[PDB]
């Protein structure tokens, strides 16, 4: 039943993941050993949404682990839930990929795919009915963004009817630790623009301004910034996994989400968030939970939605709550903000409500945009991978690796033809 | 004798029949494991086995199990049939072709040998009743793809539809535009009389009326079943005036297409009103006639009326009722057709209306449902088929109805067939 394959890329993807396997064992109250250990009925129900029952009551999670080091897989088997991974579902090189998207699509992943692609299989063979696929990665580096892309492709050809769904961390221009993030980039956003169904644009930056400027974390780390992430991962699929007055599959967020093709690059957020010494203060009424959903101050990309217009918004609630009150709030925020939705589209929210809100919370709302304003964060990697490609710097490193000039022309070809598509429509 | 076969379509029909089914459990004394301590008024809506067991007379299709399942583990578990509880593997996703090409071309034929063994069962079938969403891709297309079937296999029999129709303002989805413009097709050819409701015009009932700040659904179809207990009242019980359901279209439905009535019941009152006022029969018929109460956002001074169907039930007499409808046509803000001096069908029924327990709404001696065919509600869809146009002339959505089986071309002849219904309800009101 709506069987979801997860698969993490690289060692964002495998630190995103790794926490979101934390997250979503809470919810269905999974012990770290694998055993159930939960209060209720409805945590139970949908469990073989994210997981294999097995033998003792032991539930494995339907996650294949990929990397070109073994480093990563070490750190992930060792951490606070590394034992409830399936020992054959870690898949890996010895030598990395280098921080290069060619050692990941072309030599070292190429190599690596073919022992990750036919565990992928056992694991869909295994599911009742597979919805999709939910793939971690990041765009800088070369795992992810190469490899992950590779793997994108692969599953796509396999799995053609599926829903391809993607949470990916991205380059920005104020928080970059790499030189070669805007090539390594600009070639995987070439391969999202055709496969995916849904991709999740993340920013580093846009993650620290959250824990700046709303958590009010004095050194926050990317453990911190892990839990924000999924969070919202644990969010989109709640409607496959719980009871609701309005249900929501990722399909029936896609079809109303996606109104042409290739405009599936989405913006994300969470309600509520608060300093822990403030959280005393707030009400967490659904009116409340969407001044904060809608502010350009708690969404995950560093792109300011006051420099676009959404195509589309779905807000997907959680917890015990009015239908009026969810369907009055709605309707006022894009009257109210009438400028900043696209007027060819007479109502651009979707709304969704599951009856079972976060451990811990009383409400919850997870937003997804679809807005022309994404086009700022693929202009600015284009500008950053111009400058660098205008007098070849760093290629021998990828031409090195059997790839040409003309790959990444016909890459930053496709950059500004998908920021041209989202300009067109603001 | 005199059996209806109810039919509970998507997450809304669903929903609106676990309201359905708590009430009719009530008002025929059935507890929610199908047994009855201690006529045959249940008849209507229940089989009954040979254990004392009453089985509803009901099929729930969700193309989904999310819904269906929680009424295979809910309070009436034991009240259903388990495989008349249909469910598939696959989310429609809000999209007709899912619904109607894809997903559901693979479950109607379990659906319809399901209706089948119930037929089976009927000695005297009166009646449809399917319940839906408009806005649905399930709702939408699934009914579409059942209603067609049915109209071939059942042909003679009356088939009643209840939908919950897109608002003015309050939507859930981005495409409910074009799954209810392409639902048109179903309704004008595949159905006899057609019961559009709106969310946005029960909740402003629930603000005004009940003094609820912030209903949920659950509210919505506490309201919802009480009118199809009112329509199907006079099937159940006695009366001074039962209403058969083909004498109902006779006097609701002038012409094949017009079929379209809007409806509304009173008092719908909070029990903490109900103490300062009397509600009498000319109260609440009154009431009927207020734009405060019509469950479609459009007003009716804005049309004529065609017919009306006045279905009072309990402490009502038909002196009160001459009386009042002598009123009704007295006030000329409520505009009637020049070819219908007559105007009122009337039905009265001995049965008080049940209040569900945990309900908003108060005990009343007496309830009118009045059912009522009128020019306005061309504006309910004047209304979304502008909603239609904005998007489709970017071709806004398109690419996933064209991607699961459908013919592009339908868009246009869906549109345009909408167009003809909305001239139909103009050219008749001359
Ligand atoms: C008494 C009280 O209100 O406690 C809250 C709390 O103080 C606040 C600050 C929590 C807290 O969040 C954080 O500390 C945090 C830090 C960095 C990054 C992200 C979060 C909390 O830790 C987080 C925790 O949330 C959960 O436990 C959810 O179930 C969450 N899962 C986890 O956080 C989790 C943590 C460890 C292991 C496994 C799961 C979740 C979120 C989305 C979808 C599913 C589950 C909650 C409510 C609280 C505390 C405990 C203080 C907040 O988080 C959430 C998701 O509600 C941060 O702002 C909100 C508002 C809350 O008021
Ligand atoms: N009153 C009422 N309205 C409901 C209820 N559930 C859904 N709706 C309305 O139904 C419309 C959307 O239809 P869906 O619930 O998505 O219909 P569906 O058939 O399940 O659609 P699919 O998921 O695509 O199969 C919205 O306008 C809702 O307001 C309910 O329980 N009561
Ligand atoms: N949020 C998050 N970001 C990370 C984490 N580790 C690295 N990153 C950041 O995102 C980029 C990810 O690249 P990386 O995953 O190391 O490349 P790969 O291993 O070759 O795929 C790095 O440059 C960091 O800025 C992590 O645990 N969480
Ligand atoms: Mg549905």
């Amino acid at each position: 039943m709506r069987e979801i394959v997860h698969i993490q890329a690289g060692q964002c993807g495998n630190q995103i993941g790794a926490k979101f396997w934390e997250v979503i064992s809470d919810e269905h109250g999974i012990d770290p050993t694998g055993s159930y250990h939960g209060d209720s009925d409805l945590q139970l129900e949908r469990i073989n949404v994210y997981y294999n029952e097995a033998a003792g009551n032991k539930y494995v999670p339907r996650a294949i682990l990929v990397d070109l080091e073994p480093g990563t897989m070490d750190s992930v088997r060792s951490g606070p839930f590394g034992q409830i991974f399936r020992p054959d579902n870690f898949v890996f090189g010895q030598s990395g990929a280098g921080n290069n998207w060619a050692k990941g699509h072309y030599t070292e992943g190429a190599e690596l795919v073919d022992s990750v692609l036919d565990v992928v299989r056992k694991e869909s063979e295994s599911c009742d009915c597979l919805q999709g696929f939910q793939l971690t990665h990041s765009l800088g580096g070369g795992t992810g963004s190469g490899m992950g892309t590779l793997l994108i492709s692969k599953i796509r050809e396999e799995y053609p009817d599926r829903i391809m769904n993607t949470f990916s961390v991205m380059p920005s221009p104020k928080v970059s630790d790499t030189v070669v993030e805007p090539y390594n980039a600009t070639l995987s956003v070439h391969q999202l623009v055709e496969n995916t169904d849904e991709t999740y644009s993340i920013d580093n930056e846009a993650l620290y301004d959250i824990c700046f400027r709303t958590l009010k974390l004095t050194t926050p780390t990317y453990g911190d910034l892990n839990h924000l992430v999924s969070a919202t991962m644990s969010g989109v699929t709640t409607c496959l996994r719980f009871p609701g007055q309005l249900n929501a599959d990722l399909r029936k967020l896609a079809v109303n989400m996606v109104p042409f093709p290739r405009l599936h690059f989405f913006m994300p957020g969470f309600a509520p968030l608060t300093s822990r010494g403030s959280q005393q203060y707030r009400a967490l009424t659904v009116p409340e939970l969407t001044q904060q959903m809608f502010d350009s101050k708690n969404m995950m990309a560093a792109c300011d939605p006051r420099h676009g217009r959404y195509l589309t918004v779905a807000a997907i609630f959680r917890g015990r709550m009015s239908m009026k009150e969810v369907d009055e709030q709605m309707l006022n925020v894009q009257n109210k903000n009438s400028s900043y939705f696209v007027e060819w589209i007479p109502n651009n929210v979707k709304t969704a409500v599951c009856d079972i809100p976060p451990r811990g919370l009383k409400m919850s709302a997870t937003f997804i945009g679809n807005s022309t304003a994404i086009q700022e964060l693929f202009k600015r990697i284009s500008e950053q991978f111009t400058a660098m490609f205008r007098r070849k710097a760093f290629l021998h490193w990828y031409t090195g690796e059997g790839m040409d000039e003309m790959e990444f022309t016909e890459a930053e070809s496709n950059m500004n033809d998908l920021v041209s598509e989202y300009q067109q429509y603001q | 004798m005199r059996e209806c076969i109810s039919i509970h379509v998507g997450q809304a029909g669903v929903q609106i029949g676990n309201a359905c089914w708590e009430l009719y459990c009530l008002e025929h004394g059935i507890q929610p494991d199908g047994q009855m301590p201690s006529d045959d008024s249940f008849n209507t809506f229940f089989s009954e086995t040979g254990a004392g067991k009453h089985v509803p007379r009901a099929v729930f299709v969700d193309l989904e199990p999310t819904v269906i399942d929680e009424v295979r583990t809910g309070t009436y578990r034991q009240l259903f049939h388990p495989e008349q509880l249909i469910t598939g593997k696959e989310d429609a996703a809000n999209n007709y072709a899912r619904g109607h090409y894809t997903i559901g071309k693979e479950i109607i034929d379990l659906v319809l040998d399901r209706i089948r063994k119930l037929a089976d069962q009927c000695t005297g079938l009166q009646g449809f009743l399917v319940f839906h969403s408009f806005g649905g891709g399930t709702g939408s297309g699934f009914t579409s793809l059942l209603m067609e079937r049915l109209s071939v296999d059942y042909g003679k029999k009356s088939k009643l539809e209840f939908s919950i129709y897109p608002a003015p303002q309050v939507s859930t989805a981005v495409v409910e535009p074009y799954n209810s413009i392409l639902t048109t097709h179903t309704t004008l050819e595949h159905s006899d009389c057609a019961f559009m409701v709106d969310n946005e015009a029960i909740y402003d009932i629930c603000r005004r009326n009940l003094d609820i700040e912030r209903p949920t659904y659950t509210n919505l179809n506490r309201l919802i079943s009480q009118i199809v207990s009112s329509i199907t009242a006079s099937l159940r019980f006695d009366g001074a005036l039962n209403v058969d359901l083909t004498e109902f279209q006779t006097n609701l439905v002038p012409y094949p297409r017009i079929h379209f009535p809007l409806a509304t019941y009173a008092p719908v009152i909070s029990a903490e009103k109900a103490y300062h006022e009397q509600l009498s029969v000319a109260e609440i018929t009154n009431a009927c006639f207020e734009p405060a109460n019509q469950m479609v956002k459009c007003d009716p001074r804005h049309g004529k009326y065609m017919a009306c169907c006045l279905l009072y039930r309990g402490d009502v007499v038909p002196k009160d009722v001459n009386a009042a409808i002598a009123t009704i046509k007295t006030k000329r803000s409520i505009q009637f057709v020049d070819w219908c001096p007559t105007g009122f069908k009337v039905g009265i029924n001995y049965q008080p209306p049940t209040v569900v327990p945990g309900g908003d709404l108060a005990k009343v001696q007496r309830a009118v449902c009045m059912l009522s065919n009128t020019t306005a509600i061309a504006e309910a869809w004047a209304r979304l088929d502008h909603k239609f146009d904005l998007m489709y002339a970017k071709r806004a959505f398109v690419h996933w109805y064209v991607g699961e089986g459908m013919e592009e071309g339908e868009f246009s002849e869906a549109r345009e067939d909408m167009a003809a219904l909305e001239k139909d309800y103009e050219e008749v009101g001359v």
